């Protein structure tokens, strides 16, 4: 099916109508998404099938057709854009200055933007348009809203 | 059976809507890849 680079919706016809379970990035013939979106299941692109290649529940990432290709990192200072692809709604770039998740194993950038869970897998970009991570794994704060980590994989 | 549909190009947009704050949160990550707030 379609293998052109870009952002894609991940859909399912298992529930009522067509439901968006998440989003992903196609880059270099590899489809990148969050593990919780597909649970490692196979995907269809037109008449073609995309099989999982690599995945990790703790990183909450999965790649299809080949190894993880995205390796750009948030520089720790500049604003970034979340290319949000919400269910039933047009793709829109949202600019923000990331906060920080402080962990026992080091600091990670975090984006304080709240979108429905079917937006999980939307890419976060630097000013060169490089994907520095995916949106959709984070925490719920006092207010009930979401703060996502900027989750990036390793390029072998 | 899950399927994908193209939604757009991946490009930086000049003059995009600017929103959201920048919180510093102490978090923990468990074996199931779930974050929790440490307070
Ligand atoms: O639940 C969400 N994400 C998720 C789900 C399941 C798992 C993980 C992350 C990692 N381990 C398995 C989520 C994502 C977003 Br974009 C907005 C949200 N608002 C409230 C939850 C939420």
């Amino acid at each position: 099916g379609e293998t052109t680079d870009g952002v894609y919706r991940v859909m399912t016809r298992r529930l009522l109508g067509s439901t968006q379970v998440g989003v992903g990035v196609m880059q270099e013939g590899v489809f990148h998404t969050m593990w919780h979106v597909t649970k490692g299941a196979a995907l269809r692109s037109g008449e073609g099938r995309l099989d999982p290649y690599w995945g990790d529940v703790k990183q909450d990432l999965v790649s299809y057709c080949g190894p993880w290709k995205l390796d750009a990192a948030w520089d720790g200072l500049s604003e970034v854009q979340l290319l949000a692809v919400p269910p039933g709604e047009r793709a829109k770039n949202i600019q923000t200055l990331p906060g920080i998740f402080k962990t026992k194993d080091g600091d990670i950038g975090a984006v304080a933007l709240d979108y429905p869970a079917g937006t999980s897998g939307s890419p976060i970009l630097d000013k060169c348009g490089r994907v520095i991570g995916l949106y959709g794994n984070g925490v719920v704060i006092k207010n009930g809203s979401y703060v996502s980590a900027i989750t990036q994989g390793k390029r072998e | 059976d899950m399927y994908i549909e193209r939604a757009g190009d991946i490009t930086w947009e000049k003059d995009a809507e600017v929103t959201g704050n920048s919180p510093r949160l102490d978090v923990a990550l468990d074996e199931s890849g779930d974050f929790s707030l440490v307070e």
